[PDB]
């Protein structure tokens, strides 16, 4: 048996350690690049652990190993992105997300629910959450085709988020402005 | 003179930061150091342990600025000093600056306090959480005030 948990994952610079800090201290504080996961056990007395995994390419195995051992006890996964990233430059982010989904959809009967947390909403060049989600979906189809063509030279999953067993929702937020109410509602559902 | 001083956990939570020219602190500089360290783990070649380190073992990387750091074991903490191109004089200044910081840190029993605050329920906050800045807030402002 393990304790239920909710996972925070996604690319470097997205705001994962910043969110766990806000959720656990009610404050916004300086952070730098993470090398190990940050955990909050028995969050708000709910029995659920919150865990933030580093985003650096060379450390992705920490999240993969955790899902192989514990996926049946995971109540939800938050995939965080910086909303200002050019939606025509999402290849590396889409590879990360499709690698997560291959594991979550196959290791559980009904998959694991996903929140795409589109952070930094107060910035001028922040893109809308429905546009980010649509862009990621398109790029994941291209990643799967590239990997199929190379193999001739992901069967649990053209690609559409709606056709997954788990639910996938995208909402904006701003940690710096303390404006994350839709993310906090999603968390309160999964607790 | 050196450039910046930073103290942080392996999770990226910052306990203390200082910029020598009063400039806005640059997380970007510290992050270029950390990401290089992940990509290229240390060997014998980066090691620095001499008289100027007060017998502490440090490691020194060049990021294409320099970064001299110590990794505390209990609890896990990074202490890093950044500076410009190496000279004899600057490698001495930085090495003595870092050994000083550690001696002053350990004199204020900051490492011991962090370990104590993690034990049991008494320092938990309203989210049932032990915040690493919990109950070391006053010791930290004293550490500040010797700079
Ligand atoms: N403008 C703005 N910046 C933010 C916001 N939230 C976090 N940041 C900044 O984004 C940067 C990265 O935040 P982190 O929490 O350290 O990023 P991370 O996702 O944990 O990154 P890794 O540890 O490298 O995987 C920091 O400089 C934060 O201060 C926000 O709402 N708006
Ligand atoms: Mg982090
Ligand atoms: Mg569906």
């Amino acid at each position: 048996s393990y304790q239920p948990s909710i996972i925070i994952a996604g690319p470097q610079n997205s705001g994962k350690t910043s969110l766990l800090t806000l959720l656990t201290t009610d404050s916004v504080r300086p952070t730098v690049v993470s090398q190990e996961p940050l955990s909050a056990a028995d969050y708000d007395g709910s029995g659920v652990t919150l865990v933030d995994f580093p985003g650096h390419v060379k450390l992705r195995y920490k999240l993969s190993d955790y899902l192989k051992t514990r996926a049946k006890f995971v109540k939800g996964l938050i995939f965080m992105v910086d909303s200002t990233v050019d939606p025509k430059k999402l290849t590396t982010t889409a590879e990360f997300l499709v690698d997560i989904l291959s594991i979550t959809e196959s290791s559980c009967e009904n998959g694991i629910d996903i929140l795409i947390a589109c952070n930094k909403s107060e910035l001028f060049t922040a893109r809308p959450p429905s546009k980010i989600k649509d862009a990621l979906e398109s790029e994941i189809q291209k990643v799967i085709e590239r990997r199929k063509k190379s193999l001739n030279e992901l069967d649990v999953l053209g690609f559409k988020f709606a056709n997954l067993e788990a639910s996938v929702v995208a909402f904006e937020g701003s940690i710096n402005k303390r404006k994350i109410s839709q993310w906090r509602e999603w968390i309160d559902e999964k607790l | 003179m050196f450039d910046q001083l930073a103290v942080f956990t392996p999770q990226g939570q910052v306990l203390y930061q200082y910029n020598c020219l009063g400039k806005k602190f640059s997380e970007i500089q510290i992050n270029s150091f950390i990401s290089q360290l992940i990509t290229s783990p240390v060997t014998r070649k980066e090691s620095v342990a001499n008289a100027n380190t007060d017998g502490f073992d440090f490691n020194l990387l060049t990021i294409n600025f320099n970064a001299l750091f110590y990794l505390n074991k209990q609890p896990e903490l990074y202490f890093v000093v950044t500076f410009a191109e190496q000279t004899l004089e600057l490698n001495q200044e930085t090495q003595q600056t870092l050994a000083l910081v550690l001696k002053l840190w350990n004199s204020l029993h900051l490492s011991e306090s962090i370990l104590k605050n993690r034990q049991g329920q008494n320092e938990k906050n309203k989210h049932n959480y032990v915040d690493i800045l919990q109950g070391i807030e006053d010791d930290l402002k004293k550490f500040e005030q010797y700079f």
